[PDB]
Parts: structure tokens; C-alpha cells; sequence
């Protein structure tokens, strides 16, 4: 019921029966435990917050579109809600980034596991970016900075430019560049940059390398059709 | 071109 | 914090296109609980959120059984106390939520002093969400739940035979329900069969008079007790 | 191949 074995093995669970809520739950409460996670386990973590995160931004998103395109009647109880469900993301993401600081970004371990909790970093900074209007704005968009600049700056160092860890990392950036921060020039350049020194290494690939490579490629080519307006 | 960005998944 | 009936219904159909249903769920059931009739649009919108919050739960409660069910074969590992656990933990959960949806129901909207087309979709509902509570029944209780699910339906049967055409959706809808009763939870595969046939033979019957709009919400649940049929029958 | 009810 609570023996760390027992959270893993109900995460896993909750995965098969699509329970993402209760997922990052026991995900969390693995975390909790203090102890080091798998490379398995980092990803039920990652799957587990992304869905529920997922969801939230996705209405959040729908209600925000409604309380703007309302121009010249519009809803007091639109505002309302759409404050509700950003305080119910916001409440997630600050889930997210204490289990990140507390008990998973360490002082070193593998780079492959110092580059994913540093990438998680900075998505759920950019997911609070994304919702973020005060003055809070620019210190939450500097967070994201840092803390994917400095996985930024391990993978260069620690891993070939074909690595997925390494490819995702770049296409996330590049679309902080574009979305948040409003450098579409960064974004378009990281993003070229990124695709043609992984499509200048491709060839010295093990098919299983190979599928998650092509696959994160083509989101970078896809981004870049959109973002160029090339075709 | 218009569809939408695409991040990690 | 407007918590007044009108902003209710507007929160619920802003969680209906935020697809937030247990959001929904509770703005309806606030709703509900101010004390006034629901309107047609208004009973959808109540229909709409449990059936997707349940939906789930009853999706994730398969999954679980099922792999409870390997686990407990003859010859297997048959270890594990946590696959039992958590299936318990969503049947409790799933239980509140049919509980919830009953006692509404029940204190607010099935009355004697209802329009037919709005007692047979209530009386429908109660039959539904007994039935929902029969699926993961096995105990003493069992009984119980079963015949709670067909006095509903049977009542809400005689309602739609007295007061609809055979064409009628909710009347149609209503008859696809009991005999998926009959067929998964009475093991009356036969009385099942019947009704589906009946229900189908005698719509099909009266095809010819319908206007386009009825036409197709008409078509749709025909085709549901024909797919049934097809794989009840064999054939 | 699932039995279906309302909707």
C-alpha cells in the first residue's frame, strides 16, 4: 500500500486505466521516498504530470479564447472560471517544480538524467509563462531561461548532436524562443542549427536510436515550415 | 501554413 | 463567486467546452440542488457530465478487474495485493459518484408531478446508474441493486408505452438500456434479444412518417440495438 | 465488439 515498490507498481496501474491524476500521486509519493529514479520511472513521472498539465492548459486555453474573443456580451462567470482552472494548472506546475528542486536536480549523476530534470524545469516554468500576467511574468520567463540553458549547456558538452534528450531539449527551447520570450529569429536558428547537426550525424545510428531521433526531427521541421512559412 | 507549434511528445 | 442558478448553468457549459466534466458535474449538481425543474437542454448538460465522469471510472474498473482476473488464474504468479487495493480504491470511487447521481434523482428530480418526456429520462437515469452499481456488485447487495435497476426502467417502460411513439429517442434509448440490463446483468439473453427485436421491428414500422430532424436521432439509436443484435444473435 | 448503451 505505501512501500515505494507498492507506488510504482500502482503508477503503473493508473497509466494502464488512463488515471493520470492518480499517477503523478503515486509518482510524487515514489519521489518522496528520497531515493533516485530509473530511467523507467523518471519517464512514468514525466507521463503522469504531462497529461494532467495537458488537460488543464488545453481548457484553460479554450475559456481564455472565449473571455478575449468577447468584445463589444460578455461573462463575469467566464473570468471566474478561467481563474479557477489557472490556479488548479498553476498549483500543478508548482507540484512539479519542488519535487524538481527538493529531491531530483542534483549535483550530478548521468547527464542523461541531469538534462531531463532541467529540461522538466523549464517546461513547467514555461507552462507558468504561458498563464503568467503580473509583474511575476518576467522573473517566471527568466526561470525558464536558466534552468534550460543549463541543460542546454550539459548536453553540448556531455552528448552527440543526434541524442533524443538532447533533440527534445532544443525543440522546447526553440519553442520558449518563439511563444514566450517572442524571438522568433532565436527560435527559427535554434531549430535549424538543432536539425541539420543531428541530420549530419544520422548515419552512425542503431534503429531503436534512430526511430525517437527522426521522430523529434520532424517536429523541428514541422515548427520551422510554420515558423519560415517555407513549405 | 497555419496549424499549430509543436513541443516535446 | 456568483453561485447564483443562471452563472451555474453557464459554468457548466463552459466546462463542457473546456472538456472539465467533473467540473460539470458539480456546477449541475448545484444546479439541481436550487430546487427548480430542468429543461431539456438543462437534463443533457446533467447527463452529459456524470455519463463522461463515470465513463471513466467504469473504463479504469475493467482494466483493473481484468488484470485482478489474471492475476488470480490457476497457475499464475497470484501475488500482488496492490492491484486489488487500487481496484477497490476506484469501485469506491466510482460508487460515490452513482450514489451522488441517485440521491439527486431522488430528492430533486424524479417526482409524480412531471411531463412524460422528463420522467422516463429521470427514471431512465436511475435505472442507468443502478445498473453502473451492478457491475462491480458482489455481495449480499447484488439483488438488491438488480431490482432497484428494473423497477426503474419497467416504470419508465410503462411511461413511454403509454405517452410516446415507438420512434421516440428517449423511448428508443430507453428500451436499448434495459435490454443490455437483460443481456449483461439479468442473464436473460433471451428477454434481451426480444426486447432489442421488438424495439427496432416496431420503430421500423413507423420510419415513413418522421420529420428530418427526429429522423436522425431516431436512425442512430436503431442502429445501436441492430449492432447489439448482430452480436447477440449471431448473424 | 463492446455492447453498446446510450450514446
Amino acid at each position: 500500500h505505501m512501500e515505494r515498490a507498492s507506488l510504482i507498481q500502482k503508477a503503473k496501474l493508473a497509466e494502464q486505466a488512463e488515471r493520470y491524476e492518480d499517477m503523478a500521486a503515486f509518482m510524487k509519493g515514489a519521489v518522496e521516498k528520497g531515493e533516485e529514479l530509473s530511467c523507467e520511472e523518471r519517464n512514468l513521472l514525466s507521463v503522469a504530470y504531462k497529461n494532467v498539465v495537458g488537460g488543464q492548459r488545453a481548457a484553460w486555453r479554450v475559456l481564455s479564447s472565449i473571455e478575449q474573443k468577447s468584445n463589444e456580451a460578455a461573462g463575469p462567470e467566464v473570468r471566474e472560471y478561467r481563474e479557477k482552472v489557472e490556479t488548479e494548472l498553476q498549483g500543478v506546475c508548482d507540484t512539479v517544480l519542488g519535487l524538481l528542486d527538493s529531491h531530483l536536480i542534483k549535483e550530478a549523476g548521468d547527464a542523461e538524467s541531469r538534462v531531463f530534470y532541467l529540461k522538466m524545469k523549464g517546461d513547467y516554468y514555461r507552462y507558468l509563462a504561458e498563464v503568467a500576467t503580473g509583474d511575476d511574468k518576467k522573473r517566471i520567463i527568466d526561470s525558464a531561461r536558466s534552468a534550460y540553458q543549463e541543460a542546454m549547456d550539459i548536453s553540448k558538452k556531455e552528448m552527440p548532436p543526434t541524442n533524443p534528450i538532447r533533440l527534445g531539449l532544443a525543440l522546447n527551447f526553440s519553442v520558449f524562443h518563439y511563444e514566450i520570450a517572442n524571438s522568433p529569429e532565436e527560435a527559427i536558428s535554434l531549430a535549424k542549427t538543432t536539425f541539420d547537426e543531428a541530420m549530419a550525424d544520422l548515419h552512425t545510428l542503431s534503429e531503436d536510436s534512430y526511430k525517437d531521433s527522426t521522430l523529434i526531427m520532424q517536429l523541428l521541421r514541422d515548427n520551422l515550415t510554420l515558423w519560415t512559412g517555407s513549405g | 501554413g497555419s496549424l499549430r507549434r509543436g513541443s516535446t511528445c
